[PDB]
């Protein structure tokens, strides 16, 4: 069950990570530097560890979405799933 | 009775008006009663208007046929019948003939054929509006199936006694069940809307769940008895009701307990591996006979063509359906990670392609579900069809946006990040297919209601939490937009573990005092009163996630059968087939047999319901219940017929 | 906790109706209108508390509540005799009964 939740986890991170990563950086060469940028950030985020170009403003409304769905509708979800098969 | 001398059909017809069966079947029906010829065809036609289930079912056992008592005139004076309960036939005879009937209109079995037309849904073809009964008709016998017609009468007057005891004789015993559920759900449906009583839209709604559930228990005997006999009972066209499959009757009935049973399952599954043997492990073979050709022919086909038969198979087109996304999603995340030029890159036209393909494809679906306007509704009905078209839409119009100047050229490339996310997401809607992703996807999607209605009251307090402090804190700020960003945006990411005792003047010591209170709130009470909620509405929920995705399975299987073999992003070659076509379902959907099979299969049934019967009929009569009752009775008859021997004294 | 929540609420739904049945229609920031004509009629419930009804009418009712609870204690008495322990203790009088009455029958020896 830990697996499936990490999964989800998973797929909700990257798009976030890429969607902010895009917003703000977008004169970039290709390079590895770019396939760590979208997973780095967003998972040490939501372990507490919380912090023009156009459309900058989206950032902060996409990362508090980001927070409430992956901070509280998967992980009291997967607290439940835990508790109901248990005894068995 | 005997004091009359009259005849029998005089002493049948006073018994049939008391309602006393016992009387007939004693004192009437004896030693030669030399019946006159036409009696008792007579006396069933009077007993059938009359709704006397025992005496109907008396006649039948002595003597009377069905095959030969039943025609159309017959049939027909039992439609018009006025000497029984109350019935809706003529109110929905009247809306399918739009109130143009004169009062007193006789109804005729074209009216009645309308009437089910009407009732089934939109692709159903009732056997009395066809051509050649409607040419028998004109010119006016005999009728193959009597218990379908009897059936159907009992059911659209709402006499289900009548109803239950035509199910059980004839063939066809689970289609009968089937089309009687769904008939009735309608009618229900039906009377709700024209502000009926109310109570005949809560006894069409018992009607109906209590032939469902005859339904699936006949099919679970079936099932119990013979696997392979019971498969085949659930595929083969069924020519008497509009050539339908008991599938997809079950399916148009929205029957979840039907589908959900085990033999349903099992037969979706043998339709999902359609031609392939391989049930042991899948998946990774199939994508290893996806990208190696050579691999295809070392697998095993049931009984040069096997590439043919191996690209039809609804799970290699799911598959590769899955491999055309996700190479999608990649060159995606690649052109909106890296610099955009003045004019697109490669990956940038193959990305538009492919969103340009899956929309044509979609509005040609759209266009082949009659009127227009209904096939817009019924395509509506779905939330991913709407979120498709929002984000296609979108995207279009940046497109549209990115062949501009410079700022518009930002936009573009800003909208292209903000619509990713979508594309992303839908990924959850592929892992539905699998075993454990569907329930669990679900139930997120259940759960958000709940998280909806505790964001409520956090957003509440947060909001007065952050009035106070901004307005503590800072006495001298001209109105401006900025204000409005300093409520809601430090309270919100304090509760996420960003408390920052340090960022945090007259009255400048509530704050902290205000922050314990907001924090001891907001980040214990609600959020362990959230994890409660989830805990406790865990069981149901999981319960019918399951059910619900057991029934969708179904309707994925159709939807890749229906799909042509190539995948989105090169479907234009496919798209233009059917062009030059326009001017020049053996299995996957039904199962056609023969004459023999269909005999065998309908004796089968035959054996099955009456095993069925006699086997509820032994559980009942070996119930505690019953043999207390009938002890009891037995022992209070015998104790006053031993005080009658006791009474007497002939000392 | 919850069905306790559940069944104050549903109760609590009467009096907020009877609350806002009671105010006048204007709203607190716009009442001082209302304030003060409420004054000068100082020295000047058809339905939502009731339903004054007829004569006839009300001997129908009172006649449907008395069939009704004619056939609640009909139900009710009809529901206890056919339960398990009461005939379970029936049969078990009667059986006792009969089995003394048999012996009798078969004390007696005419022969
Ligand atoms: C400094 O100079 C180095 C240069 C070499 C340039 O290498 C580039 C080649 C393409 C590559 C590997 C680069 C950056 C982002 C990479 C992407 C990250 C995305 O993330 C993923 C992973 C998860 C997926 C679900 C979504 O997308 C990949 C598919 C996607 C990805 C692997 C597609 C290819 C991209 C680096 C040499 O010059 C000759
Ligand atoms: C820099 O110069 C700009 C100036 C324009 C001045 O615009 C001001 C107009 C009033 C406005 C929009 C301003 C600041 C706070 C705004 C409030 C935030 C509150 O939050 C809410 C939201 C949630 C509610 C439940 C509580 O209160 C709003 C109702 C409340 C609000 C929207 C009421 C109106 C206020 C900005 C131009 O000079 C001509």
């Amino acid at each position: 069950d830990m697996m499936y939740f990490v999964i989800i986890m998973l797929v909700v991170l990257m798009s976030f990570g890429v969607a902010r990563q895009a917003i703000l950086f977008p004169n970039e060469e290709p390079s590895w530097k770019l396939a760590k940028n979208i997973f780095y950030m967003p998972y040490w985020m939501i372990y507490g560890e919380v912090f023009c170009k156009t459309g900058a403003w989206i950032v902060p409304a996409i990362m508090a979405c980001y927070l409430l769905v992956a901070n509280i509708l998967l992980v009291n979800l997967l607290i439940a799933v835990f508790n109901n098969t248990f005894f068995e | 009775l005997k004091g009359a001398n009259a005849s029998a059909p005089d002493q049948l017809s006073l018994a049939l008006a008391w309602n006393r069966v016992d009387i007939a079947r004693s004192q009437i029906f004896i030693y030669g009663q030399q019946w006159p010829v036409g009696s008792l065809e007579q006396a069933m036609l009077d007993a059938l208007v009359l709704d006397r289930v025992d005496f109907v079912k008396l006649l039948i056992e002595n003597g009377v046929s069905m095959h030969r008592f039943l025609t159309i005139s017959r049939l027909e004076e039992l439609y018009n019948t006025r000497h029984g309960p109350s019935n809706t036939l003529y109110h929905l005879v009247r809306d399918v003939k739009k109130g143009n009937l004169p009062p007193d209109y006789r109804i005729s079995l074209i009216d009645i054929g309308l009437v089910i037309e009407y009732l089934m849904g939109g692709a159903y073809r009732c056997n009395y509006t066809r051509k050649r009964f409607r040419t028998l008709y004109h010119n006016l016998n005999h009728f193959p199936f009597p218990f379908h017609e009897l059936m159907v009468w009992a059911v659209l007057m709402k006499r289900q006694k009548m109803a239950l005891f035509f199910w059980q004789h004839g063939e066809e015993a689970m289609a009968k069940a089937l089309v009687a559920c769904k008939l009735c759900k309608a009618m229900a449906h039906e009377a709700s809307e024209n502000d009926m009583v109310d109570d005949i839209s809560q006894e069409l709604n018992h009607n109906s769940r209590d032939f469902g559930q005859l339904a699936v228990e006949l099919l679970d005997q079936s099932y119990k008895q013979d696997e392979q006999l019971a498969m085949k009972l659930l595929t083969y066209e069924l020519k008497n009701w509009s050539n339908a499959t008991c599938l997809q009757l079950a399916v148009a009935a929205k029957h979840r307990d039907f589908i959900a049973h085990t033999c349903s399952q099992m037969l979706l599954t043998d339709m999902w591996m359609g031609r392939l043997r391989m049930r042991k492990n899948s998946g990774l073979k199939v994508i290893l006979g996806i990208l190696l050709p050579p691999s295809i022919l070392s697998l095993e086909f049931k009984n040069g063509r096997k590439i043919y038969e191996f690209y039809n198979a609804p799970i290699v087109k799911f598959w590769f359906y899955t491999l055309a996304y996700i190479g999608y999603l990649m060159l995606f995340n690649y052109i909106v990670l890296v610099k955009m030029e003045r004019w697109p890159s490669t990956q940038e036209w193959i990305v538009i392609s492919y969103i340009f393909t899956l929309g044509i494809e979609k509005m040609r679906e759209i266009l082949m579900s009659g009127k227009l306007l209904q096939k817009v509704k019924v395509w509506l009905q779905e939330y991913w069809n709407v979120t498709d078209l929002i984000a296609i839409l979108l995207f279009s119009v940046g497109m549209i946006l990115r062949l501009q100047d410079q700022p518009f050229r930002s936009d573009g490339r800003v909208i292209y990040c903000v619509n990713i996310i979508y594309w992303y997401i839908r990924l959850l809607d592929i892992f539905g297919v699998n075993k454990y992703l569907g329930p669990y996807v679900m139930m997120i999607g259940k759960m958000m209601i709940d998280m909806m209605y505790f964001v409520i009251i956090m957003l509440v307090v947060l909001m007065s939490f952050g009035v106070a402090r901004q307005a503590i804190l800072f006495p001298n700020e001209e109105p401006s937009w900025k204000l409005a960003k300093n409520i809601f945006y430090m309270p919100y990411w304090m509760i996420y573990g960003e408390v920052f005792a340090d960022q945090i003047k007259t009255g400048a010591w509530i704050v902290p005092a205000i922050m314990a209170c907001y924090l001891l709130v907001a980040n214990i009470l609600l959020v362990n009163l959230l994890i409660a909620v989830f805990n406790n509405t865990f069981f149901e929920v999981k319960s019918i996630s399951n059910q619900v995705w057991k029934f969708q399975r179904y309707q994925l299987i159709m939807t890749f059968h229906e799909r042509p073999v190539l995948p989105p992003p090169l479907i234009i070659f496919s798209h233009m087939t059917m062009i030059f076509q326009h001017v020049c379902r053996d299995y996957g959907l039904k199962l056609f047999i023969t004459d023999d099979e269909l005999k065998k299969v309908h004796d089968f049934e035959e054996q099955c319901i009456e095993e069925y019967f006699r086997e509820k009929d032994d559980r009942f009569n070996s119930s505690n219940d019953e043999r207390i009752r009938v002890t009891s009775e037995r022992v209070e008859n015998m104790s006053m017929r031993l005080e009658e021997v006791n009474e007497r004294e002939h000392s």
